[PDB]
DNA sequence: CTAATGCGAGCACTAGTGCTCGCATTAGATTTTGTTT
């Protein structure tokens, strides 16, 4: 038939694992942050500051 | 093991190429049993929770 | 009216919209039972797999 | 993937920089180049490891140098223009000499 | 080459009505609608809408798509409005343009084959949109870039706009 | 994804004319973590 769309499991891993993904990356950055003994830079780049 | 499938000829097997691969080739189903491979061996049971 | 304030709640009711039509086409584009029946249709092929 | 620019960067202004990677090795001159050479060594009938050697700083030979290799045999592969360059020179050719 | 030798070749000088590009391929259909079969036959046709360059003509686009009264094309990238004239969103020019062209491939190709009778023979990778030739060049290991080497660096390319483009080419 | 573009429709205001609403399509965007000796 050619034609393809997402199941209801599909949707809902997807949120399911967006959201685990988001949790860790947190994670992430909570290990990253608690590395430093005296001194933290926070470095990121963007197109527009305001 | 790829060869060997497509010398049965099974019907399923063909029903699963068809829906994972592309219209040229089917290096995309190669990639997939390799990636359900490797996440179903951090099951302590992979077999189990294929 | 400041005109800041009406754009700003102009946005958050859009938001409201966007949020809306983003679960409409996640979940509900499609009957339940329609759901139901493509999931099941697609059994046979992860059993292959 | 971002830590090679970093690295470069760092070290283009004094700072020591030391990083364990796992990737960028093959798009290293030197290591196309080597690799290159032992290629020739197992198979010399690679025009493209082939050329790559001659032109690279274990022979040096040039542009002109190559395309002269080149011309006295057209059809066939550069290996074998090669081997019909030295076939025909003279000793007191540069060229020839490389 | 095809409308210079049209009259010899054919009969009649013609003039460019554009030039397409036909994507040959299986399409998949990713749809959020549930769909009937004949609008499902309708979104693959859909996804063979040829892309390129027309003649900005409400004629030259019916002819191109004989079905199109009023709205967007399904077989090229061209659209009338309730008006009847061209959609903005249409991918054409007008004749002027297409003969600007035409002229500066010749340029390129004029200049070109004389650098390479000229035996210029340079190491000059472009780079345009994070793109570059030699990802797909087989001669990496004979050029040996190396853009951390001076005297080795690319050639960067402005993506300009298609209106800046031909400003370009009426310039020069 | 998301942001912009345009085109057409309607709903509302004080029949035409404003502007919200909706649809549909390009255009640009983006560049993995560990396990042995
Ligand atoms: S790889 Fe060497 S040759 Fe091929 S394009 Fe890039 S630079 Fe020019």
């Amino acid at each position: 038939l050619r034609i393809s769309y997402p199941t209801l499991p599909l949707i809902a891993m997807k949120k399911k694992m967006r959201r685990e993904l988001l949790s860790e990356e947190l994670r992430v950055l909570y290990v990253a942050l608690t590395r430093a003994k005296e001194k933290l830079f926070l470095i990121g780049s963007c197109k527009d500051h305001q | 093991l790829f060869e060997d499938e497509y010398a049965k000829g099974e019907k399923a097997f063909f029903e699963l190429v068809d829906r994972y691969t592309t219209d040229r080739h089917d290096l995309d189903l190669q990639f997939l049993v390799k990636q359900v491979y490797e996440y179903s061996r951090s099951h302590p049971n992979p077999e189990a929770w294929l | 009216f400041d005109p800041a304030l009406l754009d700003e709640a102009t946005d958050l009711r859009n938001g409201a919209k966007k949020l809306l039509e983003k679960l409409k086409t996640d979940y509900f584009t499609r009957s339940p039972e329609q759901h139901l029946k493509s999931l099941a249709e697609m059994k046979p092929v992860i059993e292959t797999l | 993937p971002w830590a090679p620019q970093i690295m470069e960067e760092l070290r283009a202004q004094g700072i020591p920089v030391y990083a364990n990677l796992t990737s960028g090795y093959f798009e290293a001159v030197e290591v196309a180049v080597a690799l290159s050479v032992l290629k020739v060594i197992d198979n010399p009938y690679q025009d493209i490891p082939l050329a790559s050697v001659l032109r690279s700083p274990i022979v040096g030979a040039d542009e002109n140098e190559l395309s002269l290799i080149r011309l006295e045999n057209k059809k066939a592969p550069y290996y074998e223009a090669m081997k019909d360059y030295l076939a025909a020179g003279d000793r007191s050719d540069e060229l020839y000499q490389k | 080459l095809s409308i210079t030798h049209s009259a010899d070749w054919l009969g009649m000088r013609a003039t460019p009505a554009g030039v397409l590009y036909f994507h040959i391929h299986d399409p998949m259909i990713q749809s959020n609608l549930p769909l009937g079969l004949d609008e499902i036959e309708q979104e693959i046709f859909k996804k063979f809408k040829m892309k390129g360059l027309l003649l900005g003509d409400q004629e030259v686009v019916r002819l191109m798509d004989t079905t199109l009264q009023e709205g967007r094309s399904n077989i090229i990238n061209a659209g009338l409005k309730k008006d009847g004239s061209l959609r903005s969103d249409s991918a054409a020019v007008g004749e002027k343009e297409f003969d600007l062209l035409t002229k500066h491939v010749r340029r390129t190709f004029q200049e070109a084959g004389e650098q390479i009778t000229d035996g210029r023979v340079s190491i000059e990778p472009y780079k345009m949109k994070n793109k570059t030739p030699c990802t797909y060049c087989a001669f990496k290991s004979v050029c040996q870039f190396d853009e951390s080497l001076e005297e080795n660096e690319y050639r960067p390319l402005k993506a300009e706009k298609d209106k800046t483009i031909l400003e370009w080419i009426k310039k020069e």
